């Protein structure tokens, strides 16, 4: 899966 | 920047990469700086997802290229993160703050360095990215490149120390 490198990325894929 | 029916539709159209819908919404008065409860705007979404044409439409309508969500993300962070070179280029040409920091202290240069996006690093440097900026963990873009073993990227940032 994607590896997030900054905050709040979960809220970009809802 | 909320409560407008067109603003919610614009956010959804940007998130879904629907170019024509973004265009028509803007042509009919939608708020170019609409945001959701997290502070995320159509430009943030288009920049993260790589919707270049949508980015260009929002720029044409005078969008705030420096808008930050509640996490401190700017569109330039997100385009540098997900590797969208042409979007990085157009944002910088429109005057985005090249050294904006998110809540982890990362500038767009830090994010491009984490990812190894060589061409994006070069454009950020051309527009004045600060090679000495440290994130909340004390790391520069060069430090990141060394930690990740990116010899190509370290080759460039080494020269600028």
């Amino acid at each position: 899966k994607r590896i997030h490198i900054g905050p709040g990325r979960a809220f970009y894929t809802t | 920047h909320h409560g407008s029916d067109l603003g919610k539709k614009l956010l959804e159209a940007a998130r879904a990469g629907q170019d024509d819908e973004v265009r028509i919404l803007m042509a009919n008065g939608a708020d170019v700086n609409a945001n959701d409860v997290y502070g995320i705007t159509p430009l943030h979404l288009a920049a993260y997802m790589g919707h270049l044409e949508i980015v260009e439409v929002l720029l044409k309508y005078g969008v705030d290229v420096n808008a930050s969500d509640q996490f401190g993300n700017t569109p330039l962070h997100l385009a540098a993160d997900d590797g969208h070179l042409e979007i990085v280029e157009v944002l910088l040409k429109h005057g985005t703050d090249v050294n904006a920091t998110d809540t982890w202290g990362s500038t767009p240069l830090h994010l491009a360095a984490h990812r190894g996006h060589l061409e994006i690093v070069e454009v950020l440097l051309k527009y004045g990215a600060d090679v000495n900026a440290q994130d909340k963990f004390g790391k520069t873009a060069f430090d990141i490149s060394i930690d990740n073993g990116n010899e190509d990227l370290a080759e460039i940032l080494q020269k600028l120390n």
